[PDB]
């Protein structure tokens, strides 16, 4: 019995996982993303530098017996990318990708995994919406290569709209924290109540009530909010990405400007990609942190239920016939077997007359001095 | 491509090869004339086929662009089969290399001018007869050359002798017998013998 | 600053590591090994079931916040293979492979890694030396695919020879522990001294002095030892694997029957593959208990192959920013079709965001000259 | 445009070639071979004394303007070694090595070189198989020093087996020439046909069919052949060298007793060393006539090693023009002392003539920073 | 340098080693004290000598900067001789590791504070006696520590016991016997055994 949220990935699923990890990584590399493979463990000083409290609680701690210092098993690779970019990246544009195991102390959603295989891509050093647009095109090129029947639905948000309203309204921390709870739960009635006594309250109500209708959202806001340069641009970025997703990718987009998960680290646009009607996003992405950064990541293991490989060719050599061979005949047979394996056939040399591979599709059999493949 | 590549000669040779292939594992899915395709799949997934000019087969095999091939012995002698193994006499597409001149015409009192495709064979043959010759290279219609004075004799492949007789020519000397041969690339013979042996044995059994 | 024995693997090395991990795994699969990918963490009840004390000390502990029970970060994947084989493997022959990260509390060797990328293969349910022979064929097929100039040297041992002598001689634990220390340190003189007063002492001296000469080892042992069925077979297995390695694989083999590392877990033949003159084995393998269920297997740190392998230099391409933006829509779609084809072939092509956007290690520009996009070396 | 089979060797390849030539020669000298350096040209009387017809056609002719006599540019150094051994070698054992350019009128293989850098070693005056074994040890010590990832495969033959069968069977020249053609082309079916009507025909079939299995070859031959002392010894020599190659040197060996290239000059055992899957042997060797004086030897084209070997990347240093000219005399002498020391270590240091003087492949500048000359990577 | 590099301990150990060397092929040309030289040639051209701190010998051997060396068993136990072969007990520079406190002074009713160079040995010894100790690291003059209150006991090498008695201390527990040992680098043992065996056999014969 494994711990809750911890599962083996076995056999054909393991092969599929390895194929997905490799093919997605290679695609990223061909789009000019530099692969990096940081370690599972670091000192907490680097691993949790500027981390949120959720990330800290999500990170297992262990003690280094060589120094007596605290280390952590990573719950997120993104902070390691920042460390790497700071040392190696320079001032210009730098692109990175990665794929590695991460460990969580608690599952993120209901019945979630605590050991995802985290794969992702990140662009540093570009302020333009063009960097976000490029990331979308890479993501959707990757998704379309998987030939899934499952549909991805995208929810866009933008944390700057709420952050600017909170500045202009001069909200206290407890008022900010209450609205975030009400937004998280879309408690519209109680949000209506609280907003009647808050400064610029009707703006905070409008986000929740009408934030879905992004074309008209600016015109529903107060004159102070409509005069704020950062709100107008954030709303404009949402409209630009929505349009790009619909037109270039035939992608259903919803907008939610009250999506404020990772209030700590997100600095702008945010992206949540849902797979069919599954509760937790398959893809999470957005702007984050003077050096610009944007990126996404996903759990490769969640793609397993939505992808299929071609059926494998699983071959068994006849035990009796192989042992009847002279040395020269065996070397010719092994040459033939090496060539079959080079082509991706899975060929078992039997140890005994009962040795049978799981999922046998073919036998390699001798008929009149010729080894031929026959289906079972 | 990890299987064998088989180089076949396009014209007269291809007709008599097809029965030998079908007896082995190999037979073409399409037809060479109807299709404007260079590389042909076969009934055997481990064998690929190239339909080439008869003159190009030894080149493709020797450089390893084909693993093995069927080629006329006239082509091999003219080419110099230095870097290939001549494994089997297939005994198909049989003919003779011969000299031919105009019917009853006398040999002139000078170095004989030989018009031929087979310039190395001509030179070699006439050297073995202790004769010095001026060789003229041609690619087609050898029959014509003596009729307009281009050479005194020709060297060409002869089967029935009807093409020579229909143009007022007669055969003079027999140079050698010719048949299509099975040639194999030196490296392929070592590295892909497992794939080759069953095909080699079926060709051997087919004669 | 990372902790000792912990390093980033960056850029071309990361790409190389990913290629090695993938290609070696695929090879294992084509030899009929079923890939499994167990988790990094488990309850200690399963992860350290029948573990040695070294494995226990090598395993980081953490607490499960959902149950309050102890877990570990794996230091070794092999015990997870046993768990999997017990549930899924049945009574017959079962083959497994794996490649995953493991964490160690302390390094094994001087400046060794604490985070190896552990890759391995295991056969359960076959008692015959033929299963060990098959593992050697898989290993060497993998090693030869790497096209290294570095030479792998193999040292074979067999812990049964010493274990059976210790039984027949009826050695106490302290006598067993002293001989193991003397063997570990090659202290031949002091071994000679101790063996003059021990029962079957000359046999324990003979292992150390003459164990390298495996052809003649049985004939140097005492009549009681030569009549023991398990000693005769163990020596026979050593000769079989030595021969197979030399003849089939052109491999230099040494024999050391006093090699008693992992006395606890090894049950028979043992294999240590060394790379050039590096102290810690690249490959460790041998017979162990699959439970009565036979097991044999090897593993290695894929990250130690990085220094001894080379990929072809990458093609790193930049599309000209200015020329691309001058294009009409149909011209752009033709260019992107061309780019897709280059990427399918493994070219690394950057679509520039700005006129300064330059990839690291640029080898080529894709440039427009008279209505034609060609690659030009920089 | 150079002639076919003629190429410049430039820059890092030229440096590599010079290192290989020097290091391999020095190794040969340390194994006790005396270096000789005969001239490129000689009178044909000595250069082609007892030469095959292939060697004669391979040798360019030129006229000596001092005597009006014919000379040749050497295509092979071995006949010059014989001349030297006849004058200086005496009756005992003599060992020679060499490395020199030779010119061929036609290439041997497809796109082969007509100007190899021929390096070799030869032992005269020893009939024993021990001399051939020593040559193998020298060769493989040399090959292993090159640290190649490319694998050398060795094919052994022995022309005496066929020569003795041809004697005992009393074959005519045309029968001998036909079998050699059939052997050369592996035409087993037609060989089977011809051997049914020849005397001792089944022996000539057995060589081709079963000659690869050298352990059992003597026992497959006819009673007349098994009673021939020269056949029994030749087969024994093959088994000895095969074993030595596998065990001492981890070398894959094949046997081919129908390998009858150089029927003219080989007198016994023959050795052909192949590199990966390249058609023409990298190394050719075997027994030949040293005259009664025994000789054995091998040679190879050093230029064919260039594609399979690597040197460490060079350090190419430029001294800063401006900073150097700012120095007083004492400062310049200190800098030049530093430069001399760097050059002693193999750094390639350019003293610039002008401010634009830049060496090809610049890796480092030697620059002045606060009264200190340090190397900085570019 | 292709020969053997020999790591010797500087002080007390060096005096009793010199006779063992001379019986082998090895003897120093200069003297260690008079010369300010780090690397010393010997009578044998294949052997080189390094005169090192006793504490540094195991480090040099384990990393392969020396091929073999002479080192105190007290130093090896404290260092952890994990990556070297302890080939011979030379039976020279003999002494004991012991505990020592003030003469007739009572043990306090608390965790014992141990002042020592040998912190791993101290911890290990007191752990084997089921005692928990607070260890204080020192590099010299262990005798002093108990006299000014720095610890309750010390751990140090004792031969005659005169240094302890001259400072008002007495020995308490015997931890283990100590002598200089011959250590060899794992890799050197395989690669340079031909050079080593005659020296190893002469050391063996010298006792
Ligand atoms: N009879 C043959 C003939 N017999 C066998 N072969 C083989 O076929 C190969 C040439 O094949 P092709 O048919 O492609 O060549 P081609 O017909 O000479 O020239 P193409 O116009 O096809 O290029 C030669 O290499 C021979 O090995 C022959 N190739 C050509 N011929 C010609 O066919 C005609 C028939 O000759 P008679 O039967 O004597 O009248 C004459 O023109 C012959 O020269
Ligand atoms: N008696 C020894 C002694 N005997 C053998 N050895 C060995 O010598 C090694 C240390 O050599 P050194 O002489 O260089 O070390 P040191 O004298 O402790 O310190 P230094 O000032 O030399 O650095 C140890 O590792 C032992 O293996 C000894 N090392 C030190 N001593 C000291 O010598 C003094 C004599 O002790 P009593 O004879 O008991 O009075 C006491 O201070 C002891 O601690
Ligand atoms: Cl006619
Ligand atoms: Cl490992
Ligand atoms: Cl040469
Ligand atoms: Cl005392
Ligand atoms: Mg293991
Ligand atoms: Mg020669």
């Amino acid at each position: 019995m494994l711990p809750d949220g911890v599962a083996d990935v076995l056999f054909e699923d393991a092969h599929k996982q390895e194929v997905l990890r490799h093919q997605l990584t290679q695609q990223l590399i061909t789009h000019g993303y530099q692969l990096v493979s940081p370690p599972m463990i670091e000192f907490t000083e680097s691993l949790l530098s500027g981390a949120s409290e959720d990330l800290k609680r999500q990170t297992f701690k262990i003690i280094d017996q060589l120094t007596g210092r605290l280390m952590g098993i990573r719950a997120d690779i993104t902070p390691q990318i920042l460390r790497i970019d700071a040392h190696h990246g320079g001032d210009g544009i730098a692109r990175y990708c990665y794929a590695g195991d991460v460990i969580h102390t608690l599952p993120s959603g209901l019945f979630g995994s605590r050991t995802p295989l985290q794969l992702g891509a990140e662009i540093f050093g570009c302020e333009s919406i063009a960097a976000d647009i490029e990331l979308i095109d890479v993501l959707f090129s990757m998704i379309n290569s998987l030939d899934m029947s499952a549909v991805l639905h995208v929810d866009l948000g933008h944390v700057t709209i709420f952050k600017r309203l909170a500045e202009l309204a001069a909200l206290s921390a407890s008022d900010t924290e209450q609205l975030m709870q009400l937004y998280a739960n879309k408690n519209l009635p109680e949000l209506k109540q609280v907003c009647q006594v808050l400064p610029m309250g009707s703006d905070f109500y409008t986000l929740a009530r009408f934030g879905h209708d992004i074309a008209n959202l600016l015109g529903r806001l107060s004159e102070n909010a409509q005069q704020d340069t950062k709100i107008v641009t954030a709303i404009d970025e949402l409209q630009r990405l929505k349009a790009h997703l619909q037109v270039q990718w035939q992608c259903a987009v919803s907008i939610d400007v009250t999506e404020l998960s990772g209030y700590h680290y997100h600095t702008g646009i945010v992206f949540n990609g849902y797979i069919n009607s599954e509760t937790q996003p398959l893809v999470r992405g957005g702007r984050f942190d003077p050096r610009q950064a944007t990126g996404f990541s996903m759990d490769v293991s969640r793609l397993l239920a939505h992808t299929q490989l071609d059926a494998p060719f699983i071959v068994l050599i006849d035990y009796d016939a192989f042992n009847n061979l002279d040395s020269a005949q065996r070397q010719l047979l092994l040459q033939q077997v090496a060539s079959l394996r080079q082509q991706g056939y899975r060929v078992t040399m039997p140890l005994t007359a009962e040795d049978m591979p799981v999922g046998l599709t073919h036998r390699l059999s001798l008929a009149d001095n010729q080894w031929r493949l026959h289906a079972v | 491509f990890l299987g064998l590549t088989l180089a076949l000669s396009k014209g007269r040779i291809l007709e008599e090869t097809m029965p030998l292939l079908r007896a082995a594992g190999v037979e073409l899915l399409e037809d060479p004339e109807a299709s404007r395709k260079l590389i042909f799949p076969t009934s055997n997934p481990n064998v690929r086929v190239l339909i080439l000019r008869a003159s190009d087969v030894p080149t493709y095999v020797e450089h390893g662009a084909a693993d093995f091939g069927v080629a006329g012995k006239d082509v091999l002698l003219e080419h110099g089969a230095n870097h290939v193994y001549e494994l089997l006499d297939l005994k198909i597409a049989q003919c003779k290399l011969m000299t031919a001149g105009v019917k009853d015409a006398p040999l002139p009192n000078r170095r004989l001018r030989i018009a031929t495709k087979y310039v190395n064979v001509a030179r070699a043959y006439f050297a073995s007869q202790g004769q010095q010759v001026d060789v003229i290279k041609l690619y087609g219609s050898m029959e014509l050359a003596p009729l307009v004075g281009l050479g005194d004799l020709i060297v060409d492949v002869v089967d029935t002798g009807n093409t020579l007789r229909a143009n007022g020519l007669e055969a003079r000397d027999h140079i050698c017998d010719v048949s299509s041969r099975l040639i194999v690339n030196q490296v392929s013979y070592k590295r892909k013998f497992a794939l080759l042996e069953p095909i080699l044995d079926s060709f051997k059994n087919s004669i």
